[PDB]
């Protein structure tokens, strides 16, 4: 499952599209709040597309339902996570993944 | 080819056998710009400078006795290059002295080239520098964090194990001029006196709780203008309030307490103005600039001189690159291999 | 006349030498190629090697002063030490033969079964089999004859003509050229009788209709613009790439016969090894074998797009490869990736459908070549010494000795043929 959870609305004027690219600045983080990844430790945005399976289809089905310049919060289950493998490295089995992705700019 | 950017310093491919970084009293300025260009140390060299530091700091009191003119530092956090503007910026450790207070290692990707200049410049400068214990200097936290895995990356898990038997013996109450007193975290109920913190035993892993488990986790009121209460931000320790900080002033002659929790984007904060001097009776100082690399806060630094406290404001310095937890770029891009591969050949086959 | 001889006997030895040293040091060290097969040619290299030295500059000799003064004992040393090395070069490729033979027929097996402790002891064995065959018969002296001049030429201590006893003769032609070379040619018929049935397996027929269907051109040929003619794959990063370890003979497009070979890579009746080495190639932008630090920086810039500095990806590769240089050259090779990488369980994750493996059918060509010419160059030899001992007796007194230098030849001619294999030529340019 995922669940957005709005901490700062934005314009709603606007919304991504399956064939829109988004740039966004996120802070990832797990279960219990250690934070395993950042995009603000390097000084550059996370560009992604939507469609395509490249990112995991918690982010995928879950950031659809945002707005643009809408910063909230994220709980992706382990159904939509990286699965019972894990990524190597970072993300143990069976973990559940928590994000505060902030969406900066579409294309 | 050999490289494809050019502007980048080629980080230094051979360790330091002790034949330079010795003369035994080290040398400093060589260990720095050997560090400063992300290079290494022998595990043999790295394990003899940790065991010195123990070993000269094993026998320092519990209390700490120094004299007037210091300059106060807050935590670092593993942020090397921001330590060596730290150093800096309050002037040379030959003409100055310092009293570092809070931790060193945890939530940084340079922690043991951190520790290991500090103590280096330690064993070199035996009187005119002072470490003390914070909250991250555990096994369990340790373990946790980032900490291990920067021992096992870059060196053998024999010099996390010495490092934490040297961490095990830290001094943790550093009395000052006689009239402040400087302690990582905060008061505690159980501690009545300053008496209390000259008799414990400092040479142990923290209990789940007692007077060390709360010395170095206590916290002030973080919302006062609303003794013992319980913390809900930490969960292990106490609070204290202006009255219980008053009583202990009041039993103990001193004038103010000192502490190196709470990052702040001004890097120091003066609490409530004590009605009956008109000096801040509570002190919080920070100096670990753009915490996390994503605070954006200021550090500062104290100096106490002829008889004046004024603060130092401290700004950023640039740093290298590292994956977290310290990957290598094949286990970083391998399973987006795999995966790619057998797409496109799923794709074409059927 | 002598100089022009001479000189072509010294350019024979120095060559033969030369090219079996190569041989020899490709496997010594450079150990990539570390199959059994690879034993059997290894072995069979430095038994031709033996040869060459010892016989080949003594025959030049005996020939070019028309006398052999070199002793009388060392005659029969000489003469078996020849014998050995024919009998040992005859019974090693009868080994490859059946050794290929069981190859096909049962791969998972043939891998279990057999390691390379068998390898050295039937090696062993064959050759202590051929030098009892090759020393006993010689001392016990059975080549005698009733010929005045075998009698006159036995005490003498310079003629050193081989002189045969029929039955001496007949037995040797049938125990060492005769009996193990209808083994080895109806072996290896099998092994192509059986070989070309694997390939009508109705899997292979589906591939290449899919073949047929995919090339546009109708040319026999796959480009990278038919690879991206399908509109769901001109977005996958690394696409070019494994196109590029498809295309191993570097035409410029990849072609049936290599298409299902290395497909056949992904199977699941693959090994660790094979998918472990393709994800290493993937790597290297040379295929000589090494990642640098340009290779792996722009593989990686490939994907990674524009989402890190360069600067950031230039120190974390830097650091990578500091982390992965176990000797200094500032290079990673399979065994330091291997060392790296393997725990990730990444063999699990190149995962096809197929259900063919052609892993074994790479070798098949070149050692055909070698047991065709060998064969070829060496029947001569015996059937004119067959013609001759029977009591025809026909006028062939000088054809043959120049059938036996065609025979030393022949034991030359081996690593020529092995270097035509693309993957022995890089190992040869190490050296270079
Ligand atoms: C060098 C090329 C490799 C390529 C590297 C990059 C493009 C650089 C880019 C900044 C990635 C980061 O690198 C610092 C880093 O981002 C994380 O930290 C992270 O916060 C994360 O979870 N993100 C990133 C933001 C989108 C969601 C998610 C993700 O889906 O990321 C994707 C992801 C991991 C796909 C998995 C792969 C494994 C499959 O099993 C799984 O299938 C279900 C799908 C992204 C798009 C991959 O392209 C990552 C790569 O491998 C991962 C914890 C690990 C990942 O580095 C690996
Ligand atoms: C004249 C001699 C020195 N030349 C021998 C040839 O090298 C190859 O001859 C043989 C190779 C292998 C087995 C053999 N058995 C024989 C029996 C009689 C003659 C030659 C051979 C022979």
């Amino acid at each position: 499952g995922v669940q957005v959870e709005t901490i700062s609305p934005g314009d709603g004027r606007t919304f991504p599209k399956r064939g829109q690219t988004c740039v966004v600045h996120y802070t990832g983080m797990l279960e219990d709040g250690k934070k395993f990844d950042s995009s603000r430790d390097r000084n550059k945005p996370f560009k992604f597309m939507l469609g395509k399976q490249e990112v995991i289809r918690g982010w995928e089905e879950g950031v659809a339902q945002m707005s643009v310049g809408q910063r909230a919060k994220l709980t992706i289950s382990p159904d939509y996570a990286y699965g019972a493998t894990g990524h190597p490295g970072i993300i143990p089995p069976h973990a559940t993944l928590v994000f505060d992705v902030e969406l900066l700019k579409l294309e | 080819t050999d490289r494809v950017v050019k502007a980048v310093p080629f980080p230094p491919s051979h360790r330091l056998t002790a034949k330079e970084v010795f003369d035994g009293k080290p040398r400093v300025d060589i260990l720095k710009a050997h560090l400063m260009k992300e290079g290494r140390l022998e595990e043999s060299v790295a394990l003899r400078i940790i065991t010195e530091g123990a070993s000269i700091l094993r026998q320092e009191k519990n209390l700490l006795d120094i004299d007037a003119p210091v300059t106060v530092c807050g935590d670092i956090h593993g942020q090397f290059f921001d330590l060596m503007k730290l150093f800096e910026v309050g002037g040379s450790p030959a003409n100055t002295r310092y009293l570092f207070l809070g931790d060193y290692v945890d939530r940084g990707y340079f922690s043991i080239e951190c520790v290991l200049y500090l103590w280096a410049l330690k064993i070199l400068y035996p009187k005119t520098l002072f470490l003390l214990r914070g909250n991250h200097e555990c096994r369990h936290l340790t373990e946790y964090f980032t900490f291990k895995q920067e021992c096992k990356i870059k060196y053998s898990e024999r010099v996390y194990d010495a490092c934490m038997d040297a961490f095990d013996c830290l001094p943790l109450a550093a009395l000052m001029n006689q009239q402040f007193l400087c302690v990582h975290g905060g008061l505690s109920p159980e501690i009545n006196t300053l008496d209390d913190i000259r008799k414990l035993d400092r040479f142990k892993e923290p209990p789940a709780y007692g007077p060390m488990c709360d010395i170095l986790w206590s916290d002030p009121l973080e919302d006062f203008g609303n003794h013992f209460t319980h913390n809900t931000v930490r969960g292990c320790s106490y609070f204290y309030s202006y009255p219980a900080v008053c009583d202990f002033l009041q039993h103990n002659n001193l004038l103010s307490i000192l502490r190196a929790h709470e990052a702040q984007d001004a890097g120091y904060r003066m609490y409530r103005k004590s009605q009956t001097t008109g000096f801040p009776s509570l002190i919080t100082i920070f100096s670990a600039p753009n915490y996390l690399d994503v605070y954006n806060n200021k550090a500062a630094v104290l100096k106490y001189e002829n008889n004046v406290m004024n603060i130092r404001q401290f700004n950023c310095s640039p740093h290298p690159y590292w994956l977290p937890n310290f990957m290598d770029v094949f286990t970083w891009s391998l399973p987006f291999v795999g995966e790619k591969v057998t797409e496109m050949l799923v794709n074409v086959l059927n | 006349w002598v100089v022009g001889m001479g000189i072509v006997m010294s350019l024979i030895v120095l060559a033969i030498v030369f090219g079996n040293v190569l041989v020899i040091t490709a496997i010594a060290k450079f150990e990539r190629l570390q199959t059994v097969t690879n034993y059997f040619i290894t072995s069979l290299a430095c038994a031709d090697l033996v040869m060459g030295l010892a016989v080949v500059p003594f025959g030049a000799a005996h020939i070019l002063m028309k006398m052999w003064t070199f002793g009388n004992f060392w005659c029969e040393f000489w003469t078996s030490i020849d014998v050995l090395c024919v009998t040992a070069s005859i019974e090693t490729l009868c080994v490859i033969a059946v050794d290929r033979y069981f190859a096909i027929t049962s791969p998972f097996k043939y891998q279990s079964l057999l390691t390379k402790n068998k390898a050295r002891v039937i090696i062993l064995m064959v050759w202590i089999v051929s030098g009892l065959t090759s020393f006993l018969p010689i001392q016990m002296h059975w080549y005698r004859a009733t010929h005045q001049e075998a009698i006159n030429c036995y005490a003498e201590e310079t003629c050193c003509d081989f002189f045969t006893n029929q039955a001496y003769a007949i037995a040797s032609s049938i125990v060492s050229f005769y009996v193990p070379l209808v083994i080895m040619v109806f072996v290896y018929s099998r092994v192509f009788q059986e070989a070309k049935r694997q390939l009508d397996a109705d899997e292979i027929k589906r591939l290449g209709k899919r073949f047929k269907k995919l090339d546009l051109d109708n040319s026999g040929s796959l480009s990278v613009e038919e690879f991206m003619s399908l509109p769901e794959l001109q977005q996958n990063p690394l696409v070019q790439r494994v196109i590029d370890i498809f295309d191993t003979d570097g035409n410029g497009e990849v072609d049936f016969k290599e298409f299902i070979e290395g497909v056949s890579q992904f199977s699941v009746k693959g090994d660790k090894e094979q998918k472990l080495r393709f994800a290493f190639r993937i790597y290297d932008m040379d295929k000589d074998g090494y990642i640098s630090n340009g290779e792996l920086f722009q593989v990686l810039k490939m994907m990674v797009g524009n989402n890190l500095k360069d600067t950031q990806l230039q120190q974390i590769v830097d650091k990578t490869i500091i982390n992965a240089d176990k000797d200094g050259d500032g290079r990673i090779s399979f065994e330091e990736f291997c060392a790296v990488v393997g725990g990730l369980d990444i063999h699990k994750k190149m995962v096809v459908d197929v259900k063919f493996c052609l892993k074994e059918h790479k070798a098949l060509k070149t050692l055909g070549i070698i047991m065709g010419t060998f064969t070829l160059c060496w029947l001569p030899f015996f059937i004119v010494n067959i013609v001759h001992v029977i009591q025809d007796n026909l006028i062939r007194k000088e054809v043959y000795i120049l059938l036996n230098w065609i025979g030393y030849v022949n034991s030359g001619f081996n690593p020529l043929i092995y270097c035509r294999s693309p993957d022995f030529r890089i190992a040869f340019q190490e050296l270079l």
